[PDB]
RNA sequence: GCCCGUCGCUAGUACCGAUUGAAUGGCUUAGUGAGGCCUCAGGAUCUGCUAGAGCGGA
RNA sequence: GGACUUUUACUUUGAAAAAAUUAGAGUGUUCAAAGCAGGCGUAUUGCUCGAAUAUAUUAGCAUGGAAUAAUAGAAUAGGACG
RNA sequence: UAUCUGGUUGAUCCUGCCAGUAGUCAUAUGCUUGUCUCAAAGAUUAAGCCAUGCAUGUCUAAGUAUAAGCAAUUUAUACAGUGAAACUGCGAAUGGCUCAUUAAAUCAGUUAUCGUUUAUUUGAUAGUUCCUCUACAUGGUAUAACUGUGGUAAUUCUAGAGCUAAUACAUGCUUAAAAUCUCGACCCUUUGGAAGAGAUGUAUUUAUUAGAUAAAAAAUCAAUGUCUUCGGACUCUUUGAUGAUUCAUAAUAACUUUUCGAAUCGCAUGGCCUUGUGCUGGCGAUGGUUCAUUCAAAUUUCUGCCCUAUCAACUUUCGAUGGUAGGAUAGUGGCCUACCAUGGUUUCAACGGGUAACGGGGAAUAAGGGUUCGAUUCCGGAGAGGGAGCCUGAGAAACGGCUACCA
């Protein structure tokens, strides 16, 4: 194919972007960046498609060229920039602070968080490894590399990152009864406790989960993100707390509150 | 050019395969530098992704480690003596990995007769202090020591002059020096 | 499967960077390096007490076992340090709601420290390409009925 | 390379083209309800075929099946909202007895005549 | 109209594969080579024009040549080239020495001059200061967290 | 009553067939062999360092 | 307390599973094919539900089951437990 | 949405096909044609041939302006607005098009990299630099555009003469302290000491060493470091990740036509006191080595393709299967070479032949089971008249790049 594909055909876009069928041949094609492209949310989907602040793509750049948007505390100028899970997106004039966090339907949800707690984020350590000169380091899902971490931080643990200095502050181990966010698969968006991690040598350890409603479900270890201690989330959850109402139960709540 | 692909080969069942596509650079092969013994001549090769490589077509003077003694010296590489793959490489004195070449002794004799105070197989206190302590470590193989008489040591090239541009080896010791001394004879 | 006297080859057989100092007298004339395979595969005794080299050996060699782990009966021992497994299976033809007997012949590399013959159901695991047909390496052996 | 615009046909033709008893009944439905051509009859015979099919597929599923309940009700809830299914015929066994005039009755065609406003279906 | 190529010998035209940094070809894109006819280096009657350059001058004056002298179009630009031109010192501050040229609007003579490059300026010396400080500052802070971890390691060995 | 086959007429289809009959496409033997690439050379003309003589570099 | 399939086939549950399309929930594009829109309210600086769900298993991976159907084992004991 | 009906007899019941019947994202054609919404469209035949035009170019406050450019008016006597040309950088390897090739190939689902390359993005990361006086308040040439002299019927042809720039090209300064290693002048003889000389950034190549630990305790040979109720006491002896490694990482000795370690730019003009063009100093840009990440790539496991036996044996000259070694590659590997074996596939259909064959998502038909189709909107593959070659570059075996043969 001779080199990097620079185009994303619409309809080959990720569905959790929720891009309409018509209106163009193409989708934004997230830039290379902190998140993997099928798992990220290009700034243009956020501003125009989500927040409705911009209409054209031409407007989206006008906004961004003004430096009206930061991500994880820095000005990001890239139209297609790949913001993703646990990113911040501070729009200063308008005084809004968000965090990118999943729907119970799998979709990056608009979630407004306080002016603080924008001051930090949760990375889930991907590998921990001994760098050269003798310095160990930890790498997160978002691609952050932080030297000199706690020796008790292990792969699959999560981490609290300051975002002003970088600088990990405390952390959570990965083990039973921890509060967990499901970052992919059928159950993407559900939140819950642990119970059991069924290990398999050679690959694909399963993590069984139990949410607040005493519902049980499994995904792979990779799909599990550690967000805190039971009933004690370290970041603001969005409405409904990753609960997964049944389709019938969804119909009841709709026609409950609509009408009377 | 040279293609390294597997598709040009017959299949396991022995059927002949039809050509699927045109040769691609990423399967490219290159022509062997047959490195020889002479004035240093080394050409770079710009390989996949930036990435220079170094073809050594003419070399003398390379780095050989004396494993038991724990030191390395830089010597002349007099010639090639054996080679397992192709005896023509011995004929043509071609430097490749697994060479089995002769090298200059004198940087090794110069380091022994300094370090250990002794000679090979015929004052200043602080110097005599170390010479006495390091003894009882001063006995090496008779099969090695006897070489120093001739001025040339049997060694084997450990690097790939065609890739690194360095002709580098270790002086033959141990059981391995017995094997090659037997083939040599 | 068969092996020579150790050094039969025009080149010196030894393991890489496994060095025994002639300045230091020893009991065992040659240092030997082994490794645990993993996956609960027990590196057998012949592996550690042999003199054999076989850099393609899962233990004592530089290959590593990762990927699929297959089992199959050993139909040809005739090659040197490799053999041929016949894996049997039954394929489903949905129209006829029934199965058909198929099979596949897999070349695999049989380390010394295994003495294998036809019969001899064998466990084997994916090693990376060895030669052109060989992706699998003998790991565990079970006995023959006849 | 623009996303394809999907579409579907709304009607179906009868298997035997020449049937006196069926060609009469279609004429009748044409005259009572002021219809244009057999195609309009046909479009409705189609809707009915699709709804009876989904019902059939639901009624072979065990009752209290989440799918049977969820899709069963919603089918019935739409059929009532238009006035095709009676204030209670509301079980699925009844939609299977539903027929074409029940749909044909709900045409803005037929409602403009049904209450005043017209004094004909053709005036309607 | 085909040019000569230096040192190809021959009194004829040949067809050669030409590269960048070779006379008679200007590559139209990067890595492009082209096969072009080129005329030998050896003089023959088939040359339309033979270009020669005067080495040692003869007795009488050549009318359009030895007589009229024609100016260089531009004067020095880089700092030390100005210095090398006039024979100045390292301490001599080129600046006021540089050549200017007068241009009239219709009514206004104005002058213009180059922008000296490789000039030693307050800005440049500041940039050196900032980087040096950045180096040593970071190298100390890199020791700081480093000894700080070494303690936290001995503190987790107690834990 | 049915009904078979040679013979004879007309039309159509394939078949055997001298012609070492012809055409197109794939794979080829052998001889020859363009071109770039690698490599041994060559050194038009330019340059460095130590009137001179000398040692390199492109 | 954590780990036996002798070796299978078979069967259950699950994970991992692109959108489009197919089935289907919601939604008056004036109906409709469609589309993923929209719905309230003072319309003065607003509020808000959505964008479900179901679905190849051939093969692989994880798993609960042991009927059926294969299969291995002590006989010149060179058998098992200690 | 599980349906038939007409045609063999004088009649009869069958067999059985022909005929009717219904759909077709299924193409053509004929006759007919008013409205709204929607919209396939030179695939089939000829991956047959093509006039002409167009489809790839690109500049910020921030690499290079002496335009004999334009406007200015600066505060302007180094430069300072705007700004052609040209350099330098980047892109042109994306798209779009087509279905010729292709039948274990492609492709799908599923693995593999402990088997590799990766411009870029995002996050990290650099006090060590021929010191056998030497610019570091900053080394050196060289060119374009341009000026002028020219050749050709002709082209995005260019010769020869003169100028002048850089984040082009080519060079090259450096900054704390310690510790540890060799050599060793001398102290003088003892459990015996040491002044001082060098070496030590990073990367490259090789050898060697550590990276431990499944339960314990002693003996000696050699070497060797730290306490000393000065005799010997000896220390509870500091060590990551993986199912698994010769892994991450570190040490020793060296090696190198020595990789990198800012001679770069834009905005700001703040602060010290000895007031010197002194010293210091802010927010950005562009670079730079390594690592990680991201966008990828290359191989790769398992199972799965249509008709054919009027294809039964196939594969190994000339690599066929495997072993060793080397070479090569980014890297695995018969990818290739040398040597050595004789293997490898096959009625559970090998091998060959055919395909009006790119694979898949999917499409038509609607009891069910099935039958037929899928050039073509998405994904993957292939090609750019046929073949092969290769240049640039992170990436091409590119074709709106080159070289050559054929047409
Ligand atoms: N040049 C190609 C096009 O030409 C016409 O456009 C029509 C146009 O369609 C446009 O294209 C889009 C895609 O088809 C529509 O979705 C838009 N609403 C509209 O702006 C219609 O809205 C007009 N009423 C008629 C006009 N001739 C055809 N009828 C289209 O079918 C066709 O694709
Ligand atoms: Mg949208
Ligand atoms: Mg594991
Ligand atoms: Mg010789
Ligand atoms: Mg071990
Ligand atoms: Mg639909
Ligand atoms: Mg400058
Ligand atoms: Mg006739
Ligand atoms: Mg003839
Ligand atoms: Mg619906
Ligand atoms: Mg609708
Ligand atoms: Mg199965
Ligand atoms: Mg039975
Ligand atoms: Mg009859
Ligand atoms: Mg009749
Ligand atoms: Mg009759
Ligand atoms: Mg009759
Ligand atoms: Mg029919
Ligand atoms: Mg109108
Ligand atoms: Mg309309
Ligand atoms: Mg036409
Ligand atoms: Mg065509
Ligand atoms: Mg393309
Ligand atoms: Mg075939
Ligand atoms: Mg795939
Ligand atoms: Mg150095
Ligand atoms: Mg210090
Ligand atoms: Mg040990
Ligand atoms: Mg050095
Ligand atoms: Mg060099
Ligand atoms: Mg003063
Ligand atoms: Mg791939
Ligand atoms: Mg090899
Ligand atoms: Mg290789
Ligand atoms: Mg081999
Ligand atoms: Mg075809
Ligand atoms: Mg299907
Ligand atoms: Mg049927
Ligand atoms: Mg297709
Ligand atoms: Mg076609
Ligand atoms: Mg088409
Ligand atoms: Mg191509
Ligand atoms: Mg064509
Ligand atoms: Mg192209
Ligand atoms: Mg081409
Ligand atoms: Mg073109």
């Amino acid at each position: 194919a001779r080199g990097p594909k620079k185009h994303l055909k619409r309809l080959a876009a990720p569905h959790h972007w929720l891009l309409d069928k018509l209106s163009g041949c193409y989708a934004p094609r997230p830039s290379a960046g902190p998140h993997k492209l099928r798992e990220s949310l290009p700034l243009i989907v956020f501003l125009r498609n989500r927040l409705k602040y911009a209409l054209n793509g031409r407007e989206v750049k006008a906004i961004l060229m003004q430096r009206h948007v930061k991500v994880d505390g820095k000005v990001r100028t890239d139209t297609t920039y790949p913001a993703g899970f646990m990113d911040v997106i501070t729009l200063d004039a308008t005084n809004e602070n968000f965090r990118l966090v999943y729907d119970v339907k799998g979709r990056f949800a608009v979630h407004r968080i306080t002016d603080e707690e924008a001051s930090y984020k949760l990375g889930k350590v991907k590998k921990v490894q001994l760098g050269k000169k003798g310095v160990p380091y930890v790498v997160t899902h978002d691609g952050r590399t932080i030297r000199y971490p706690d020796p008790n931080i292990k792969v699959n643990d999560t981490v609290k990152i300051d975002l002003a200095s970088g600088k990990i502050t405390d952390f959570i181990k990965f083990d039973a009864g921890k509060l967990v966010y499901v970052t992919g698969g059928r159950n993407l968006g559900r939140i819950g406790t642990i119970v059991h991690k069924e290990r398999h040598d050679g690959g694909f350890d399963l993590v069984h989960i139990k949410d607040s409603l005493d519902n049980t479900f499994v995904t792979r270890l990779n799909n599990v993100f550690v967000i805190g201690e039971q009933g004690k989330p370290y970041i603001s959850l969005p409405k409904g707390k990753g609960i997964k109402l049944s389709i019938a139960e969804e119909r009841d709540r709709r026609r409950a509150q609509q009408g009377l | 050019g040279i293609s390294r692909d597997s598709r040009h080969k017959r299949s396991a069942t022995g059927a002949k395969r039809a050509q699927f596509r045109k040769k691609r650079k990423f399967e490219l092969g290159r022509q062997p530098a047959n490195t020889k013994i002479g004035a240093k001549r080394i050409h770079s090769v710009r390989t996949r992704g930036g990435n220079k490589k170094y073809r050594a077509l003419r070399i003398e003077t390379g780095n050989f480690s004396w494993a038991s003694e724990g030191i390395s010296k830089k010597t002349r590489i007099a010639g090639v003596v054996y080679h397992p793959s192709n005896n023509e490489l011995v004929r043509t004195n071609t430097l490749t990995k697994a060479a089995i070449v002769q090298i200059d002794a004198t940087p090794f004799r110069q380091w022994f007769e300094a370090h250990y105070g002794q000679t090979l197989g015929k004052k200043s206190k602080n110097a005599e202090r170390k010479w006495a302590a390091r003894a009882a470590s001063a006995k090496i193989e008779s099969s090695v020591e006897s070489q120093f008489s001739a001025g040339r040591l049997y060694a084997c090239i450990s690097s790939r002059p065609g890739q690194s541009g360095r002709c580098d080896g270790y002086i033959l010791e141990g059981e391995e020096l017995a094997f090659y001394l037997r083939r040599l004879t | 499967s068969t092996e020579l006297t150790v050094q039969s080859e025009r080149a010196f057989q030894k393991q890489p960077h496994i060095f025994n100092n002639p300045k230091v007298k020893t009991s065992k004339r040659t240092k030997r390096w082994y490794k645990n395979a993993g996956l609960g595969f027990k590196t057998p005794k012949t592996a550690i007490e042999g003199s054999y080299i076989d850099k393609k050996c899962p233990f004592t060699g530089l290959v590593s076992i990762r990927g699929k782990i297959l089992t199959g009966t050993v139909v040809s021992t005739k090659m040197h340090r490799t053999i041929v497994i016949r894996r049997a299976y039954l394929h489903y033809i949905p129209k006829y709601n029934r199965y058909e007997k198929r099979h596949k012949n897999v070349p695999v590399h049989v380390s010394p420290a295994f003495r294998v013959q036809v019969g001899d159901i064998v466990t084997v695991g994916q090693c990376r390409p060895i030669s052109k047909t060989v992706r699998f390496n003998v790991v565990k052996v079970s006995a023959a009925a006849g | 390379p623009r996303a394809p615009r999907t579409y579907s046909k709304t009607y179906s033709t009868p298997k035997r083209p020449y049937e006196s008893s069926r060609l009469d009944a279609e004429l009748k439905l044409a005259g009572e309800f002021g219809l244009k051509n057999k195609k309009e009859i046909y479009r409705i015979s189609f809707q009915l075929s699709k709804i009876r099919r989904a019902a059939r597929d639901l009624l072979t599923r065990d009752e209290k099946d989440p799918k049977r309940l969820f899709e069963g009700n919603a089918l019935i809830r739409r059929l009532v909202r238009v006035g095709v299914l009676s204030e209670d015929k509301k079980k699925l066994d009844y939609v299977l007895a539903l027929k074409v005039e029940d749909f044909l009755e709900r045409r803005l065609q037929t409602q403009v005549y049904k209450l005043g406003l017209a004094k004909s279906v053709h005036h309607a | 109209g085909f040019p000569m190529k230096q040192g190809v010998l021959l009194p004829t035209r040949i067809k050669l594969l030409l590269t960048k940094n070779v006379s008679c070809y200007r590559p139209r894109r990067d890595g492009e080579r082209k096969r072009k006819s080129v005329r030998g280096a050896i003089v023959g009657p088939d040359l339309a024009v033979l270009a020669l350059v005067i080495v040692k001058k003869g007795e009488q004056e050549l009318e359009g040549l030895t007589d009229t002298t024609v100016p260089k179009r531009l004067g020095p630009k880089r700092a030390n080239n100005i210095r090398k031109f006039f024979g100045l010192s390292k301490e001599d501050d080129v600046r006021d020495f540089v050549i200017r040229r007068e241009v009239t609007k219709g009514e206004k003579t104005y002058t213009k001059a180059p922008k000296i490059q490789r000039l030693v300026t307050p800005q440049r010396l500041q940039r050196k200061r900032h980087q040096r400080a950045l180096k040593v500052r970071n190298a100390q802070a890199q020791r700081e967290a480093a000894a700080e971890y070494a303690q936290l390691l001995a503190k987790r060995l107690s834990e």
